[PDB]
This record gives C-alpha cells, structure tokens and sequence, in this order.
C-alpha cells in the first residue's frame, strides 16, 4: 500500500515513494489584487431595521463570516434536552450607556457577562449548567457633522486582559466580571503593591490592547470604525466561538467587546465635549442545558 | 438527538495490557570468582508475582491466554574507582525450562546451552527482546487455583501429602539463568537486568473485583493495609 | 480526578414522603447503592492507577 | 504477502502496511441505555419446578449465560471411556442448614468438596481420577412479611480464601475442604500466633470477601440477592469452569459458594430471632475418567 | 401566560391504617370570606403561594373592624361556596383510599372563559384535599402521615414580555 506522490522539481539537473509503518496516524510523518483570500478574515459585512423579539433597532460585519446558528446533531457533546428560550431571551437589551471625552482610552466588556442581569437571559444563563449563544452588537454614537473623532470596535475571542500585579493570572472573579458596566482601558501600566488588601484587578494598557500586543494589529479581531463624519453607528454579529460546542456561562466568557478612541474626540473650539456611546446587544441562537437550582455567584 | 461516535478502543483488553510492565530486576557481578561478596550469576524464576502492578491488571481476570513480549533493559556500573576500568560487557541469559540442569558455577557445562534458548546481548545495544508462544500445560493460564497438588490420604503421616495451598504445577515455567560471559576486569562491575513483560493476542475470562488492599505473598494473603477505604460523612458531598 | 473545571455535579436522596410501618414492624430499615456503566460509557489514556503500590 | 490495513485518523493535516517477518505467530505484533453490552456478565436469568433424577423443587441465574453441558469430542484430552452417572448422581442433595442471626457475617462452602459425601455422587467422585460436574444451587431462606434482611449469594470461580498466619499459602488440605458443613466469614482477621500448633486455617473477612477485595465488587461474580420482603430463594446454574475440559475433583474446587447478609436480619423488636438457611445442590452432567481403587482423603 | 397540569398527590400507609382523602381540581375556586363585607378577601391572603390553605370546620366571622384580617374562611363541608361537600365529585377528583392506592394523578387542562390570561391576576385552577374518611391506625391516637404535591405545568406559552413583576406581600 505505498503512496507515490509527485515532487515539485526546482534546481533541475520526479516522485517519491511514502509508507505508514504505524497503525496510528499521529505516527505518520507530515504529508503537507484587492481581492482577499481570506474573506472571512477581512471582516465581512452582511452583503436597515434588526427586528429581534420585541426589540428594533434602525457598518454590520459578520465575525469570521459565521452567522450565529444552533447546534449540529452531529456535534451535540450534552444528552440532556437542551433549552432554547427563543425570543424570551434572544431580544435586544441595551448596556448602561458611557460618555465619550476628549481623555477617554477606551472601554471593554465581556459576553455573556454583560448580559447576566438582562431579564429572562440572566436566569436561564444563572439557571443552567450549559449555554451557548451568538450575538448582535450594536455600538451607537451620533454628533454633529463638526465633530471629529473614530472609535475602533473589536470583538476578541478569549479577550484575556492582563493583570495589575507581579502574582500571575491573579484577578478575582468578581473583578474579571463586571457585569454591563465593563470597565476602561489604562494609558500606562500601574502595579499594585498594596500586598495587604490588593486589588486583583485587570490593568489593561490601551496601546497594548490590554493583553501585551500592540493595538494596531488589532483589527485582525472582527472589527468596525465609527468614523464620526461617516456613519454613526456599528453592527458586530458574532457568532458562538469556542474550543467546545456549549460550554459554562458563568465561569467562561465567550468574547470580548473593546472600544477604542483611535482618533481624539474634538468639536469646534470647546475643549469641554462629550458625546455618549450606547451599546444594545441581542443574544442569539440561545440554547441551555443542564437545569437545576439558581447559581448566585459571589460579588464585590 | 445526538450522534454517539465515541469508541472503546483503548479499553480492550488488548490495548488495557498492551505495556511493558517490570517484574523482575535481576542483580548480577563481574568481578573475580576468588571474591565472595560477589554473585557471579542470578536465577530468577520466572513469574509475574515479584510486582504489583501486573499482578494486579492480569488479576482481573481469573483466567487468561496470551503471547509474552519479554524485553531486557539492562545497565551496569562501576563498584570502585580505582583498580582500573573495563571492556564493553556481554550478559548471557539462558532460560531453564523445568527439569533441565541448574548451572551452580558461572562457567560450568549448562552454560553451553545446546538445547536451552539463549540469549546474547551486547551492553550499549538496545535492549533485548524476545516472544513467547502460550506455553501452559492447561488450556489458559490460572490466575487463580483453588485447590491442592497433593490430597493426603488416610493412613499416611501428617508430613507426607502436605502441599501449599494454591500452589500447582501450572505455573511451572522454569527460570532465567544470567551471568557475564567476559572474565573479570581488575576491577569490580556490577548490573542489572530489568525485565519487561507484555501480554499480546490477549484472552481472558472470568473477572473478577481487583485487589483493594496490599499484597501479601504469592497467594491471596493479606496482614496489614486492611483498612484502604478512607473517612467521608453520609450527607457530605 | 478531582478537578473543579470537569465536575460532575451533585446527587442526593430525599424523603419525599416518610417511611410508614405497621405495629410490630422494625422502625429502622437499611438501603443498598449500586454503581454502573451505559452502554455509552467510554475511557481514554491508560495509566497507572493509585489504588496498589509496593513498598521495597 | 504484504497486510495493507486502515488507520483511524484524528487529527487531521491513511493506510499502513504490516509484513510479518517469522514463522511462529507469537513473534507478529498485536494486530489490534440500560442494555448491557456484555449480557452474560451481568447474571443472566433463566429467561417454577425443578426435576432432577428423583427430587423435585418447587430468581434464577445461568452463571456467564452458559448451561452446563457435556465435553465436545473437540475437546476432550482423557482418552479412557468417561463414567456418565446420570440420574444416579445428578439429583439435588440437601446440605446441613444454617441459623442466620442478627450477628452472622456469612458462610462459605466449595464445590464439588461439599458433595463429597452425598450419596452416589461422592463414590464416583473418590473412585475416579477425574470428574466434572455443573451445578444447580437453591438457596432457600423463608420469613414473614415483618421480617428484614437481604442476602447475597455469589457463585465464585476459583474461590480462594486468605489464610490466617504469616506463612503464605499454609491452609492444610482438611481445613481448605471441610465438606457440607462448610465454614463461615469473620468480622475481622486474627493472625495464627501459635507456633507450635498452627491452626492452618482460613480468616475470610467478610468486607474483604475472603480473598483482599472490597465485598461491594463481589457482585461481579455470578450472583443472586434474596431480599426478605420479594423472594423467598434464589438459583444460580454453574456450568463447569476451569483452564481444563475435566480435572481432578478431590484436589480442585471449581466454584466456590458464598452468602453474606448485605442487611442485616431483624424482626419487629425481638433481639433474638433467627432463621435458617438450607442449601440444596444439584451437580448437572456429570462426567467421571479414569477408575481405579477409591480415594480416601485424609481427615481431621 | 396559560398552561395546564399534572398533579400527583402522594401518601402512603401501612395496610393497618384507614382513611380517604378526596382530591378534586375546581375551575374558578372561589372561597368564601371571612367578614360582613363582600368579596373583602385581600390578594395576598388569596395567593398564599406553595403553602396553601386549610379548610375550617366551621364558619368564623371577623369582627375586627380596625385591622380586618381580610382572609378566606372555606368551610369543609360547605366546599368553602356554599356548596355541599358532598357534590364536589362534579368537579374532576381522585379518591386516595390508604386500603387501595397510595397516589392520584389529575391531568388538568387549560380552562377558562380566554384563551390566555394574565396569571398574576386570575388563578385557573384550584385544588381542594378533603379527609372523606378520617385517618385511624391500630390504636395509637397521635398518627399523622405526610401528603406531598408535585405539579408539573403543562404546554407553558407566555406573552407580552416586559419588565419583571413583584407583586406585594404579606
Ligand atoms: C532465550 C533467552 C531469553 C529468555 C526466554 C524466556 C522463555 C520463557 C518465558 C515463557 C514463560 C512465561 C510464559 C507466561 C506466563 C505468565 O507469567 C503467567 N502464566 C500469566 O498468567
């Protein structure tokens, strides 16, 4: 059972003869324009009104070109039935809304932690062992055509943010979650020496995106600009990204929402200026497993 | 609904003993024969009871048919630092099936090995391995044997028609005979011969619940660890 | 092993009503747990197990 | 003669090809819901009245799912014509009855030792050289409806017990086979100390089965539970096992039986109550070789 | 919101006791007041929640004017409506006989005069649990044996999302 394959001749003066001695495949040897050849990498757009449950709402990229979908028979890890509260919880909520100024080095949130408290999603996320969602994120900041200024919006798998001390991987739970507040990146690093009470808390670094790379390359993640002479808002659907196919809710977040001022806010001449930055975010393709009594998990 | 593609591969029996477990390490000299604190050859008889593990897998099981992949990791060392250095060793291990002759010197006849299957391995070599058909006088081997050799009968004194209980012929493999076929250095060698067992083309039959608490002899024996399960409330999860 | 991230969960018996017996009848009584496989049940990674060792 | 077999790939980027290189075989290289997979392990039921040879009885198990049965001529290795009894020896043979109590911890019996005085089953068995025999074992423990206990009665291949002093393997041969009357597990293990005349006897712990194994495990063994309140008796078929077609009967005991109170017997609020436990064993296709003087074990 | 049930009452007994408990699902089960004033029976005390009620021997009229309990006061042989107990097997029951059966299960669909309704305000279904025969053993007069409900909503559909409910209490 030998394989001849052809060879690709350089330097001429053509095939070569391979043959599994193992019954195992991990013992064989390796076999080996404008125009994007990774499409799905370059961000693509859905090519108006979204309309979820009871919500509307009136610049949307799909992550990874996966829209969010529920899960394969053929992938089903969980025996259990699985439940799927459809528009109960898959419907728009809308964070606590931030103020944009001139000194802002930008915010973060993590799904689904910003939605834990959100109506009906919140308990059956708090409900169950298992769940798995996408989602729809919808950043909105509006001002007038005299304002200038550009917000990056990236959403990261696996965002893990860096810490504030020497203690590696040292931030508590409760400081890693937040909730729908999220929290801020930093324009330096400051260490927390307090070694009696410390604070264990992220100290994300703006230019390094807060996980010691440069911010620049961030838009490898899905991302949109908010460019305020252009358009106002931005539209992120992101689908359900994961190492497994349904995984905890409340011990794992699934991604990473970050919102950075890649050009200053300014206006006119007042140096004094703010606009707000809403975020509305809609889960999708909700699905849980696992039902047994409430998780409370422990706060401040 | 969901797809259950898992298999039980690695649990069959075959790949459950598909290892090489240690049961024996065999001590042996060079040295010169004028010295007495030095053992110039080694018999161990063959048997898997030296050791634990294996004992414990096999025992599984109460009866069992399989090939033996034997394999010989050995190793040496100086005993001195003066007195000199060595040549490359040679390490003989001859098997002694039951009845043939035991050698009792180094370098007697039985060594010349004219119908007993030897082995020659050259130190810094890889190690040596040989195979070994099923070789039981029964139909599988007994992991287990509740019974006796001997029934004593009527009439006959107490000294007479005592055997070990459990003990048969059955397991009656005979020994590994090992020595160093190069004559003494000036200086004294000492190695070890490790010997590695695998089961393939396993069969087995009867399980049985594993041991739970330690070792005690080549029977079922037991004298101390007799406590192995530790303290836990009813209502604790 | 005993790891947080892959636990199990949780199991427990209740008494959804009491246990009711007749005069002349013994007030306490004893129940038996067993423990098996599905037939869906599988294993990976033979190892070394820590319920037998050998000292010397 | 090349063997080109399929690998199962994993992780993806598949045929291999094996040759033996030797004559002899065992130099080739390993070639590798509530139903039960293995049904025969998990103590098949016969799926009433009882007729063998004259007697008659009126929760049933067939050990490994196998009906004892005569030797093929496939594999029979005795070349000497072999003894067939028939009804003669096949009959249920009642054995000495038992008194459980509210502090038994079990009793233990062998077989064929405990028929080896039952009638002309025994004769046969002393007058030849090899026997082999099935068995039928009914276990008959009857009590009210006010009574609770549960018993478990487990048939065990190549039942050896633990012995009672530091010289291993030193149970005698008359105390390793004590007949009908059998012998009973102990609560704890007591080592022989006596030097001078050593007991020689066997310590079967009772939570250790005997034999170093958790009791709990015993139930891998083919096995019957009789609980007061459900059945009155239980039945285990034992065909014959042994690593031999046929062996020799005064030495080796091919099965061993053994009943342990899993729960404790007690009675509306009386201390003392007992009832009795009476074993009745019938051997099934019995086959003798090799005749010559009777055998007459030594005793005492 | 709008769901039917499934409710499995439970008790069990030796064969030496004796009694029967009659469990009947009533549509609309209005109980009677407690006072002069009609219909005076507050929402809280008319959704006791899980724990329920218990039926009275007798009627009992409030006469505290002041701070008026404003609570049911369902006479058992009255049904707790005027009605006799005895006619109470019109509505859908189950008799527990302790000499028969240990449970009884009450499949109970949606009813009312809506397809859906607000389940906060109305309550569909009421469940009565009354002694027919009352509970003896041997000779001990202290027994007492456990009754267990386990109610399964059945064919659950809800709508007008919005911000949760908290209704008052005590
Ligand atoms: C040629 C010299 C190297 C040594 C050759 C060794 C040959 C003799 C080894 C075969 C004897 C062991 C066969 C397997 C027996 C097992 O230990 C147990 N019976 C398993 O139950």
């Amino acid at each position: 059972g030998a394989q001849v394959s052809s060879q690709k001749v350089g330097a001429h003066e053509i095939n070569y003869t391979t043959i599994n001695y193992y019954r195992d495949s991990a013992s064989n040897a390796a076999s080996k324009d404008f125009a994007q050849d990774p499409s799905k990498f370059t961000e693509p757009v859905k090519d108006m009104q979204l309309t979820l449950g009871n919500s509307t709402i009136t610049n949307s990229v799909v992550a990874y070109g996966r829209w969010p979908e529920y899960i394969k028979d053929s992938e089903a890890n969980p025996v259990d039935q699985p439940t799927e509260p459809a528009v109960a919880a898959c419907r728009f909520y809308t964070l606590d809304t931030v103020t944009w100024r001139k000194e802002s080095r930008g915010w973060w949130w993590k799904l689904p932690d910003a939605l834990k408290d959100m109506g009906l999603f919140g308990q059956n996320m708090f409900y169950h062992y298992l769940g798995r969602a996408g989602y729809t994120v919808h950043v909105q900041c509006n001002a007038s055509k005299f304002h200038q200024g550009a917000l990056g919006v990236f959403a990261v798998p696996e965002m893990c943010l860096a810490g504030d001390s020497t203690t590696h991987m040292f931030t508590k739970y409760e400081n890693a979650n937040p909730g729908e507040k999220g929290g801020e990146f930093k324009g330096s690093f400051t260490l927390d020496t307090n070694a009696t009470n410390p604070a264990r808390n992220f100290c994300p670094v703006d230019y390094l995106f807060g996980s010691g790379v440069l911010a620049g390359n961030a838009f490898v993640y899905p991302h949109q600009i908010i460019n305020l002479r252009t358009n106002n808002c931005a539209t992120l659907v992101l689908p359900y990204v994961n190492s497994l196919s349904i995984d905890s809710m409340t011990k794992h977040n699934n991604w990473g929402i970050a919102i950075l001022p890649l050009a200053p806010l300014d206006f006119a001449t007042e140096s004094s200026t703010e606009i707000p930055i809403t975020l509305t975010i809609a889960p999708m393709c909700c699905e849980f497993n696992g039902l047994r009594n409430i998780t409370v998990p422990r706060t401040q | 609904h969901v797809i259950q593609k898992r298999t039980r591969s690695e649990s069959t029996v075959e790949s459950f003993f598909a290892r090489g477990a240690c049961v024996a390490i065999i001590e042996v000299d060079n040295d010169a024969p004028t010295k007495r604190a030095s053992k110039l050859f080694s018999i161990w008889k063959i048997t898997y009871k030296d050791t634990v593990q294996l004992r414990r897998k096999l025992e599984f099981f109460t009866y069992s048919r399989f090939d033996m992949e034997l394999t010989f990791v050995v190793t040496s060392n100086y005993t001195d630092a003066n007195n000199g250095h060595a040549l490359n060793q040679v390490y003989q291990i001859m098997y002694i099936p039951p009845g043939a002759p035991i050698p009792g010197k180094w370098n007697d006849y039985t060594w010349q090995t004219s119908s007993n299957p030897s082995l020659f391995y050259t130190y810094g070599a890889p190690p040596a391995r040989i195979s070994v058909p099923y070789v039981g006088i029964a139909n599988a081997y007994s992991h287990f044997y509740d019974g006796f050799a001997k029934v004593p009968l009527a009439g006959q004194a107490s000294t007479e028609g005592d055997s070990l209980y459990g003990a048969a012929s059955l397991n009656d493999f005979g020994s590994l005979a090992v020595r160093v076929v190069n004559d003494h250095n000036p200086t004294k060698l000492t190695s070890k011969i490790r010997v590695y067992m695998k089961p393939k083309h396993v069969r087995v039959w009867c399980p049985r619940p594993p041991r739970a608490v330690p070792y005690y002899g080549p029977g079922v024996d037991y004298k101390d660890g007799l406590a192995p399960l530790p303290e836990k409330g009813l209502t604790t999860y | 092993i005993n790891d947080s991230f892959t636990e199990g969960g949780y199991i427990s018996m209740f008494y959804q009503t009491r246990v009711v017996v007749p005069l002349s009848t013994p007030r306490k009584m004893d129940i038996l747990g067993f423990v098996s496989a599905c037939n869906d049940f599988s294993v990976r990674l033979l190892r070394d197990t820590t319920h037998i060792s050998q000292e010397a």
